[PDB]
Order: C-alpha cells, then structure tokens, then sequence
C-alpha cells in the first residue's frame, strides 16, 4: 500500500542523511576544545603582494607592448615565469608541466654552474593552639564543591596557580589570559563552509 | 642520562678552552663592539 | 649526529621556587572529565615556572 | 570590512587599505576617537599607493576631469597597477564610482563607513603623505585654487 | 499639531492600558519635532520651546 | 520586480544561502525557484498550518519546520521527503539552526521553555533553558555559535550559553513590550529587537564592552580582568555581585 | 613603560642560552650582551623617536651575527642555524619594518633595508621590500632600474 | 562591570502598527529590514538611525 511504501522512503532518506552529518563530528569536537577562535574562519592572504604575483595582472595597452606582445606569442617564448607567478589553483596542460620541469631544470643549471666558481675562486609541647573557626574569615571561602569534581582536594589544585604580572613573567602571562574567542570589529561572519572547502 | 650530561658539559669546556686562547685581532674589533670594554678587577 | 640533541636544559632547583603545586598528596581521581582538568592545571603550572626558570639571567 | 579608499588631492591621488572599524558606533562620542586621533588612525589605515602630480598643468588636467566625473589615465594607471584582480574601492564622488566599474571590474561604494573614513584621511593627509612631494601640500591647494577659477571664467591676464 | 519626543515618551512609559492614544498620537498628518533633552520630563520642554 | 498570486495564505519564507531558491510555509510546505513560478517541489506529512521553516545553513538541502500539531518536522530538498517528526508537549513557534553546528538546532516552546536539539538523536533534547515566565516566541543565534538569544511573550529578552540551562544577561525596559522577533547581528556585537509599540530598539551583546580601538595597555588589561572573574567565579561573594540582575 | 621591551628581552633569551650550550659565548659575555640589548632597546620604546636610534640598533645585531658567523668556523658546529641566525634576522626584519613606516621619504633608509635583505634574507622578503618601495617611490626611475636589475 | 553596565544604545521609530518581522543584509552590517502589522517595510540605516 502507500503507506508503508513512505515510511520506507523517509528510512532510507534518514539513513543516508544521517551518514552525511556524520563527518561534521571531528570539526565539531575539535572546536569545542579548542584554545582560542578566531572569527571570521576565512584565512587572508598577507598583505604585501611579492612583485611576482602583481605582473601578472599586467595587460598591454601603448604600441610598444603590442608589437612585443605579438612578436612573443607568434614565436614559443611565454610572456611571464611559469614558476615564479602563480595561476589560478589536457594535452596542451602536460606539455606545460614539461615546460615548468625545464624551467626547473635550467634554474638548477646556472646554480650548479655558480658552485664551481665560488669553489675556483675559493682555491606540641607547650604551645595551646585556638581551636576556634574564624566565622568571618571563613565567610570568603568557597561553600559548595563545583562539578565536576568530586573530592575537595582536586578542586584545591586548579586553584592555586596566580595569573597576576607580579608574579609572572610577561609571556607566561600572556598564556594565561588568552581570551577564548577573538573576533575582527567589522568583519562579517559566516558559517563554517566544509573546512574551507 | 646523567653520563650524557656529563658528556655534554666536557664538551663545552673544551669548545670554550679553544676560542680563548688563540683570537684574531678582527675578532678583538669585534667584541668590544658587542660586549663593550669593561673591567672587574 | 649534533653532539647534543634536546633543547637548553633548566635547573630544577630553580624551577621549584616557582612552584605552587603541593605533589605531595596522591589524590586517586577515576573519571576522564576530572583528568583532563588536572592534566591541563599542571600543564599551565609547569609551563609558567619554566619561563621563570630561564628569567634568573636577567638579574 | 577590508576595503580599499581612493581619496584625490591636489598633489596627487593616493590609494589607502583600511583594516578593522567598529562599523555601527562609529558616529559615537567614545568610537570617534578612532579616526582623530593620529595614532589610532594609523593601526587602522595604511597608505598602499601615491602617484603625486608631475606639473602644475598636469594638476589642472586631473581637476577638470574630477569635476566631471570622468576617468583621467592618470588615475586608471595608478588603480590598474597597485590593485589586485572581489575589490571593494571607495569612492567619494557616486559618478565616478560608476565610471570605474565600467572601466575596470571593482566594485564602488560611496556611502556609509566609507564616508567618515574619507573625513578621517582628509584631517591627517599632511601626516600619510609627508615628505613624499617637494611642494607642499598647503601650497597644492593655493597654487591650483586660482589656475582652476581662472579656466573657468575666461581670465585675460594682459 | 505637534508631538515632541518628551511628550511621545509619557505616553509609552503608560503602558498597554493607554495603547490608544498612542496610535493616535501616531498620525501621518502631525508634525513630528525631535527635541535631544537628557530625561523625559515634558513641561520644561515645551517651556523652552515656548 | 514580480508577485506571484495565491490560494492560501502563507505564513513565513526563507531562502536558500547559496542556490537562489525560496521556500514558503502555508498549509503544506512548497520550494520555489525565482525563475520558476509554480513550486517545484511539495512536502508534506499532515493535515496543518506550518508556522515558520528555515533552511540549513550547512548542508543547505536540508529543512526545518514547525506546525499546530506541536511537532518538528525535518525534511530534504535533494531526495524530495520529510525525514522525521518529533511531537512535544507544546507548540514550538520558531526554530533555529546553530551556525557553526551542522546537527544542532533550537526550538522556542511555549511552555516557558527552550530546548535544544541534536537532529541525529532526537528521542531526548541536549539541553533545556527555563529562566522565561512566558511564551517563547522567536531565537536567534550569535554567528559564534556558542549564544544565542530568545525573545518572549514577557517583556524581556535573555542571552543563554548553548551548553548551560541558565540565562547569562536579561534586558528590560518599562516602554518595551511583548517581543515579537528579535535578530542577533551578523558581527557578534549587537542585538535587535521587533516590538509592538512600534519601535526598533539596538542593544550590546555585551553590556560592559568598550567598542573603540583599544590600545595594548587596554587589551591587556581587559584580559587579565576576564581571567580573574573565571578563576573565582566559585566563590561566595563574586557570586552574589555577578548574579544580581535587577527586574 | 618595560613592559614591550621585558617581552622583547625575554624573547630574545632563549637563543642566547643556547648559544651557551654551544660553547660559543661564555656567561659573562651572554650577561653583557644582555645588558646592551637591553639598553639599546630602552632607546626605540620612548614616545620621542629618532631615526639614529634604530640605525644603532640594525647595527648591533648585525655585528653580533657577524661575529657569531667568524665564531662557529673556527668551532665547526654548523647545527641549530634556525634557533639563532633565523631568530635575529626575523627581529631586525621586524626593527626595520617599523622604521620604514615611520620614515617613508627616506630613499637611503629603504636602500639600506634592501641591502640587508640582499646579504641575510629570503628573496621572496626582498621582492616584498622592492613592492613596497615602488608602491610610494614611482617616480624615481632608477628605483626602476634597480629592480630590473635585480 | 556592574558599574559600566549600559546595554542599551538607540530605537528607531516609524512604523505605525507592531512590528512582526526582520531580516538583515547579507553584504551589510549597517542595513535591516523591518515588517509591520499595517503591511509596510521599512529599510533602516543602522548607524544613521
Ligand atoms: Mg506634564
Ligand atoms: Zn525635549
């Protein structure tokens, strides 16, 4: 009947969709652990550009750049290094890959070439003690034993380490007051997007 | 480990016995640049 | 091959002044949720009287 | 919030990054400290390009082109150079916006955050720019205040 | 008419059982005059208006 | 630009973060596509008036709905089913998806209460706030992910940390009244509010920040005093100070 | 105040105790080398600057990484470069940074920059440096001519 | 911080029935979106308010 024919679609549905969600549990459990995070997740890319990358964005506009343009491209010779400038992360693509593995190849050429000439041109018994509590003192002092502890003494041992500058070097104090999340004033944040894809 | 130690404080003393004895004078240039001149005694 | 291997070593003695850890106790804890709360109190201890430890040339 | 500002002066056009603003409380008593005070400013904006204006009648050229909103070469030359090719540049004049972004793929705005940047850049500009020019910056103005009052009204000097 | 700020706040601060007069107090026709005055107090705002 | 005519009344919409693709909630729950005026895709399970649905941020196919029955349902856009239903006690009037976790979302109760939802294991919720005295209208998440902010029938609004069942901050205001919708901003900074005396109001999400530029000095300092609250927060007297709101 | 620069000092220590585990540097000349990075970095920290005081400083630090250079031939230890000589050049690279921001019309001041970038550093750090003199400096040609050259 | 605690910042007036409805600006922080029970929306500037 129709009936039961659904209820097997939505099992099916489920199963699948649930073996989905379940790469997300080592992102989710690694975040909930972690030290500090910092929002937005998009990493940037740092902000002097090294020459390299910026002459690739280079085109040709007065007569002199056309005529060496077009002198360059009707020969075999390429315009910019394959190497040094990145592009963009079939047959004409491996023969690039043997044109990247020449220009390889040269760049070692005149290295080994400049070794030899560097190597040529080289050559209590009566004390009483007050028993009584200090009711204002004790005032101060934690009441109850916070989860998730469940002896009094290992609650005692998180405790004791001071934080202050007084009594820590600048560094060691800089660990210690790491705020868990750090975020950039004006940046808009967006949700997590397949680890960045 | 405490014979490694004990080897490794050896080889210290010797490295800091060889630089002492034999310094050129560039070097002299050198240190009184970085270390200043200062006397103890 | 380097003769010596491990990071510049700290004294110990040193390292005790600056240590706020009463070790002697052997408190028995059998929950995973109260040992890494422990582990990590240590963790933060040990590393604040290293940097301490390595302060003594500044004197 | 990563946007780069175009800001034009009579000794030239400079190009500016901006890095982080509190966007919403920026018009506030405490936030606006950000953009008067030099030494906030400068954590926030840095000065990434500056082509200053050869000659007098060069200056001149740029204004009346500026006036009318119109893409000069010279200012194409310094946004096509120093610009990676995404890019949200400001601009403080909505004509000139469009001009660029027919010319050239960035996307303009004129408004918003970008406004009391630009009013930030304006009163420290002697400061970002010291020293790169020969000719001072208060004597630019002076000296291209009567050439471009003069183009406009005819002026015979005999 | 006109509504100022200092008055526009009296009639919030009243509550839902005056919820009447506060629409009307809300009409297209009416002239909305801001006044930045620090407090609500409403009578030593329309004195000095006066 | 264009309107579509219609044959019931629809009560909520939501659109698709990445694939320009807008679902409506009426009677039975339809996705439609911009270029495409007749739904392309109907779901339904029973016989309702669905209040609100809200697509996934992650995992963009799937849906999350709520209607009269007092049910949650979760459905898929790729396979064209519902996938399961969860009945409670009371009506839930919105529902919420967790920015940053792609299996958990959080559900606004009317029975003074909210829960949250693990959509993996639905048979009991994760956690459950109860610091309202009245009907829960409508959350929001912080684009953290770790708080988000509920309005309710009560004049008030609260702050609560996913993982704890109380509430971290309340905001009150005697003109302010009954809540309606309330937006958490997208920087973690700010928090609106939709009422319905006709006014908007803009409100901290932390209510002792220094919005400005700071310098290293008032970095470092704003540090160590967090650090100190949370090394002492256990006892008496930073309890009693910290804790104290008053309503 | 020695906030900045007690961080700075106790960044620079680790580096120091391992040149003494090297040999290299007695404790004495660890302590004075101590006592005049200490005081020349009191001189970069004050709130009025001057372009001389960075100059000296640059100058310090590359006459210890020369002598540490004539030292470890003498010796033969060639291990542990990244723990110190990439240390010091990542510190001065940082010195030299802050100068050129606050002093951008000096040409002199960049093409000392360069130089050292030449003689100590990664060339993608000097092609970084040559970007950044031609963003503000268009209008000198032989800057041009330089780096075609290079 | 008991001392410092002021949360709120401005309200912004203009619609003449309850309010039911937000939506902010993807691209924008300083845009929102408002609905009202009278059937009109309203576009607010965030820091002009
Ligand atoms: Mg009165
Ligand atoms: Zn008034």
């Amino acid at each position: 009947n129709k009936e039961e024919i659904e209820r097997i679609h939505r099992e099916v549905a489920f199963n699948k969709t649930a073996q989905v969600l379940s790469k997300w549990d080592p992102v989710v459990l690694k975040n909930r652990q972690a030290e500090q995070l910092v929002f937005p997740l998009e990493k940037e890319e740092p902000a002097i550009a090294p020459i390299e990358h910026v002459l690739s964005g280079w085109k040709a506009r007065t007569p002199l750049e056309q005529e060496i343009f077009n002198l360059l491209h009707k020969n075999k010779q390429p315009v910019t290094d394959p190497l040094l400038t990145p592009v963009e992360k079939l047959e004409e693509a491996k023969m690039r890959r043997a044109e990247l593995q020449r220009a390889r190849a040269l760049q070692s050429y005149y290295e080994a070439k400049a070794r030899r000439e560097k190597k040529i041109k080289s050559k209590l018994p009566n004390v009483i003690i007050n028993e009584k509590r200090n009711i204002h003192a004790a005032a101060h002092q934690v009441r109850v034993l916070p989860y998730p502890f469940t002896h009094h003494w290992q609650f005692e041992r998180t405790i004791q380490t001071p934080i202050g500058s007084t009594w820590n070097t600048q560094r060691a104090f800089q660990k210690l007051t790491t705020p868990k999340v750090v975020t950039k004033p004006g940046h808009i944040i967006n949700p997590i997007k397949a680890e960045d894809v | 480990a405490v014979a490694a130690a004990e080897e490794e404080r050896r080889l210290r003393q010797r490295n800091r016995l060889r630089l002492e004895e034999d310094k050129p004078a560039v070097e002299r240039c050198l240190e009184e640049l970085v270390f200043g001149d200062v006397e103890n005694d | 091959q380097d003769p010596f291997p491990g990071p510049a070593p700290v004294p110990v003695e040193v390292v005790q002044k600056f240590c706020r850890i009463d070790k002697s106790r052997k408190l028995p804890h059998s929950k995973a949720k109260t040992r890494s709360r422990l582990e990590v109190a240590e963790a933060e201890e040990e590393e604040t009287s290293i940097k301490a430890a390595r302060s003594e040339l500044l004197l | 919030v990563l946007l780069h500002v175009l800001f034009e002066h009579a000794v030239g056009y400079a190009l500016l990054a901006l890095k982080e603003v509190e966007e919403i409380s920026l018009l506030q008593p405490q936030v606006e400290e950000s953009v008067l005070n030099l030494g906030k400013f400068h954590s926030i904006v840095r000065l990434v390009a500056f082509c200053p204006f050869a000659s007098s009648q060069v200056a001149l050229e740029n204004a009346n082109a500026v006036s009318e909103g119109v893409v000069h070469e010279d200012l194409r030359l310094l946004l096509e150079t120093h610009l990676p090719s995404k890019v949200l540049l400001g601009v403080g004049d909505p004509k000139i916006g469009a001009a660029i972004q027919e010319e050239l793929g960035y996307n303009c705005q004129t408004g918003g955050v970008i406004a009391e940047i630009l009013r930030g850049v304006r009163l420290h500009f002697h400061n970002l720019v010291k020293g790169l020019t020969d000719l001072s910056a208060c004597k630019a103005q002076l000296g291209l205040g009567h050439s471009y009052s003069r183009a406009k009204v005819k002026f015979n000097v005999n | 008419p006109c509504i100022t700020d200092c008055v526009m706040a009296e009639i919030e601060k009243l509550g839902q059982k005056y919820r009447v007069a506060l629409r009307i107090a809300k009409d297209p026709r009416f002239e909305r005059l801001p006044c930045t005055h620090k407090g609500t107090y409403a009578d030593d705002c329309l004195v000095q208006r006066v | 630009l264009h309107t579509i005519l219609g044959k019931t009344v629809y009560t909520g919409i939501d659109h698709h973060w990445k694939e320009a693709v807008f679902a409506t909630c009426g009677q039975q729950v339809d996705i439609w596509d911009e270029q495409r005026t007749n739904p392309i895709c109907s779901m339904t399970w029973g016989f309702d008036s669905i209040s609100s649905v809200k697509f996934n941020p992650i995992e963009t196919f799937l849906l999350g709905s709520c209607a009269s029955d007092r049910n949650i349902v979760l459905y898929d856009m790729r396979q064209a089913t519902p996938l399961k239903k969860v009945i409670l006690d009371m009506r839930t009037n919105t529902i919420c998806w967790n920015p940053m976790e792609a299996f958990i979302f959080t559900a606004a109760n009317e029975d003074y209460n909210l829960y949250t939802f693990d959509m993996r294991a639905l048979d009991t919720p994760v956690m459950v706030h109860m610091d309202h005295v009245s009907a829960v209208l409508d959350v929001d998440y912080s684009p953290t992910g770790k708080e988000f902010v509920s309005a309710s029938f009560d004049k008030s609004i609260r702050i609560f940390p996913v993982d704890k069942s109380r509430s971290r901050e309340v905001y009150h205001t005697k003109r302010m009244q009954h809540v309606i919708c309330v937006k958490w901003t997208s920087d973690s900074k700010y928090i609106m509010c939709g009422s319905d005396e006709m006014n908007i109001r803009l409100w901290k999400a932390n209510a002792s920040e220094k919005l400005g530029v700071l310098t290293s000095r008032e970095k470092a300092a704003k540090d160590y005093n967090q650090k100190l609250k949370e090394k002492f927060q256990h006892y008496p007297h930073i309890k009693r100070i910290a804790r104290h709101r008053h309503l | 105040m020695a906030e900045i620069i007690q961080e700075r000092i106790e960044d620079r220590l680790p580096e120091l105790e391992q040149l003494e585990r090297i040999g290299l540097f007695s404790h004495a000349e660890i302590k004075a080398i101590i006592k005049k990075a200490s005081d020349l970095e009191y001189k970069i920290q004050r709130r009025t600057l001057f372009k001389e005081d960075f100059i000296n400083y640059v100058q310090y630090e590359i006459n210890l990484l020369e002598l540490i250079q004539r030292r470890r031939t003498r010796i033969g230890y060639s291990f542990k470069k990244d723990e110190i000589e990439n240390s010091i050049v990542h510190r001065v690279q940082g010195v030299f940074q802050r100068a050129s921001a606050k002093w951008k019309d000096d040409v002199q001041l960049w093409l000392s920059y360069v130089a050292f970038c030449k003689k100590w550093a990664t060339k993608t750090r000097l092609s970084k440096v040559f970007s950044a003199m031609l963003a503000i400096h268009s209008n000198k040609p032989a800057l041009w001519i330089m780096a075609a050259k290079w | 911080e008991r001392v410092f605690a002021k949360p709120f910042l401005a309200s912004l007036d203009g619609h003449r029935d309850g309010v039911n409805c937000l939506a902010k600006h993807p691209e924008k922080l300083a845009t929102v979106l408002s609905g009202a029970c009278d059937g009109e929306v309203r576009i607010w500037n965030l820091t002009q308010r």
